[PDB]
């Protein structure tokens, strides 16, 4: 079902798109209050030990949630709560329970059950999207051989870009996965965006460009960003301690 | 578009994974639908969230469909298209006169087509058995109850254990394999085949390891041969009972060839060769098949 299911997302991703614009419509917030917010969600996730799958997906409902909700400072944590519930629901074989969400933030339950059902109409239920780790997992099928330092480099390059709504919000899932995936790859073996996924996806170094450029730079700004548990995340030994090698200092494009 | 002001309930129908079905019509269309009510602290439950997001998703012939979502604060509604009645209560009625070939064929196709759909969109059913398997007047069978149902990724990851009703279960989730697919899907789907033609559960058993050598007695215990990588499963003993393969035509005796052919793929123990529901619809039992209407109600 490889080919159908790639089809299937490549759709999805449009439709499941945010709004490239948004946080330029919102009166109270911005780039960088999201992007506390989401490295704060990494850290629920690593408490938790949540799948990464379920941390893509909260920022996709966040950012879509937040294309057509305008929103205030004091509430873009509940917002963020929820989402993060929600997620769990739908993602993990055993979701925290509602209790330990209000823990980690105070709103009360009775707030984060209120924001969960705002949410899901919101989103009119449409919670199976499409997520940068959904892509980079079936990239990682083509690689000869398997090589784990690869994959959970890739893994921490794209969940780096959930992080900085600029630019990253104006690049699909997909994209964001092929340079996230070129761009290990070099990385660590020194190989590229090979033959069989340009097959694949139709995507080439030169259509991954753009977005291998914003990319390489997060990389290398990356021990110098406010936002840093992603980096500290990325050290534990589950990931092959990848956030400790170096980036390359160019990319030969 | 829709508000609880416009359903007469009609009468309860059941209680599958999770809340309530009722039958009930739309007053001004005049439409008949099928209820789910959802009582609602974790707040809306994740069968709910799984169910109505990936049925949404799936709008297909074979697929029961989700009308409508009506969203109260204390009561979640799902508002389905109405079948008239399920294979389990179908079969029992047919009790004397048999199914007939031609409708066991035509709803094993269906199936496969509902199931095809499924799997091509990255859904895991994973409770497929006669209840959920609903019945129309017009011939047509559908795949319902998606409570359990779950989005899946390429490839998979480890996901929920207790899962597929216990006689629909296939051996790789027996056994305790940290990877399971669309196989099981195939599997509880095999199990159905037998079942429509026998009008019997084929593997009725009433615990995991009464399951197992249900299914060892019929199909032969297997090994490294039939199915590499099994005597390295987390839940496989060496002290299993080794039964012989019992010969096709004696599983299912009314069986024919094409028939027997198309069960032993759907029921291969390696969910790497077991056949695909893409794959199984080209199959040359169903050559000359149809869409009667069913011989009954
Ligand atoms: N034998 C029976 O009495 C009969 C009459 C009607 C019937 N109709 C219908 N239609 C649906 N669309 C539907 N779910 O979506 C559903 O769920 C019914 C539930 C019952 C509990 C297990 C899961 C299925 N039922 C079904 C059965």
């Amino acid at each position: 079902y490889h080919e159908d299911i790639h089809t299937y997302l490549r759709e999805m991703e449009v439709k499941c798109k945010p709004k490239v614009g948004y946080m330029k419509k919102q009166p109270d917030i911005t780039n960088s209050m999201r992007a506390i917010l989401v490295d704060w969600l990494v850290e629920v996730g690593e408490e938790y030990k949540l799948q990464n799958e379920t941390l893509h997906l909260a920022v996709n409902y966040i950012d879509r949630f937040l294309s057509s909700m305008s929103v205030l400072r004091g509430k873009l944590q509940l917002v963020g709560t929820a989402a993060m519930l929600l997620a769990s629901k739908f993602e993990e074989i055993y979701p925290p329970e509602v209790a330990e969400f209000v823990y980690i933030t105070t709103y009360t339950k009775k707030q984060v059950l209120r924001m969960e059902h705002l949410v899901l109409k919101v989103l009119t239920f449409d919670l199976a999207a499409p997520t940068v780790n959904q892509f980079l997992t079936q990239y990682f099928l083509h690689q000869q051989p398997a090589n784990c330092k690869v994959e959970s480099l890739a893994m921490f390059l794209g969940e780096l870009s959930l992080i900085d709504a600029d630019p990253y919000l104006k690049y699909l899932p997909s994209v964001i996965a092929g340079a996230a995936f070129h761009l290990a790859l070099y990385t660590v073996t020194g190989q590229s965006w090979p033959e069989s996924l340009i097959r694949k996806t139709g995507y080439t170094l030169e259509s991954l460009k753009p977005c291998l450029m914003d990319l390489h730079q997060t990389y290398l700004k990356a021990p110098q960003h406010a936002q840093q548990s992603i980096r500290e995340k990325y050290k534990n030994s589950k990931y092959h301690g990848v956030s400790l090698l170096n980036p390359p200092e160019t990319l030969n494009l | 578009p829709g508000s609880m002001e416009n359903f007469q309930k009609v009468e309860k129908i059941g209680e599958g994974t999770y809340g309530v079905v009722y039958k009930a019509r739309n007053k001004l269309t005049g439409e008949v639908v099928a209820l789910k009510k959802i009582r609602l602290t974790e707040g809306v439950p994740s069968t709910a969230i799984r169910e109505i997001s990936l049925l949404k998703e799936l709008n297909h012939p074979n697929i029961v469909k989700l009308l409508d979502v009506i969203h109260t604060e204390n009561k979640l509604y799902l508002v389905f298209e109405f079948l008239h009645q399920d294979l389990k209560k179908f079969m029992d009625a047919s009790a004397l006169t048999g199914i007939p070939l031609p409708l066991i064929k035509s709803y094993l196709f269906q199936l496969l087509q509902g199931l095809a759909f499924c799997h091509s969109h990255r859904v895991l059913h994973r409770d497929l058995k006669p209840q959920n398997l609903l019945i129309n007047t017009e011939g047509a069978i559908k795949l319902a109850d998606f409570g359990l149902a779950r989005a899946f990724g390429v490839p998979v990851r480890t996901y929920t254990h207790e899962v597929v009703t216990l006689w629909y279960r296939a051996p790789e989730i027996l056994l305790g394999c940290k990877y399971y697919s669309t196989a099981v899907d195939i599997w509880s789907l095999g199990c159905i085949f037998a079942e429509m033609v026998t009008r019997r559960a084929l593997f009725p058993g009433d615990s995991e390891i009464d399951q197992l050598f249900r299914i060892f007695r019929t199909l032969g215990t297997p090994d490294e041969v039939v199915w590499p990588g099994v005597t390295s499963m987390p839940d496989y003993k060496p002290s299993f009972p080794k039964w012989a393969r019992q010969d096709f035509s004696k599983v299912v005796p009314p069986l024919d060839e094409d028939g027997r052919s198309l069960l032993s793929q759907m029921l291969h123990y390696d969910p790497n060769k077991r056949i695909s529901a893409k794959a199984a619809l080209a199959h040359p039992f169903f050559q000359d098949v149809t869409k009667p209407v069913p011989h009954l109600r």
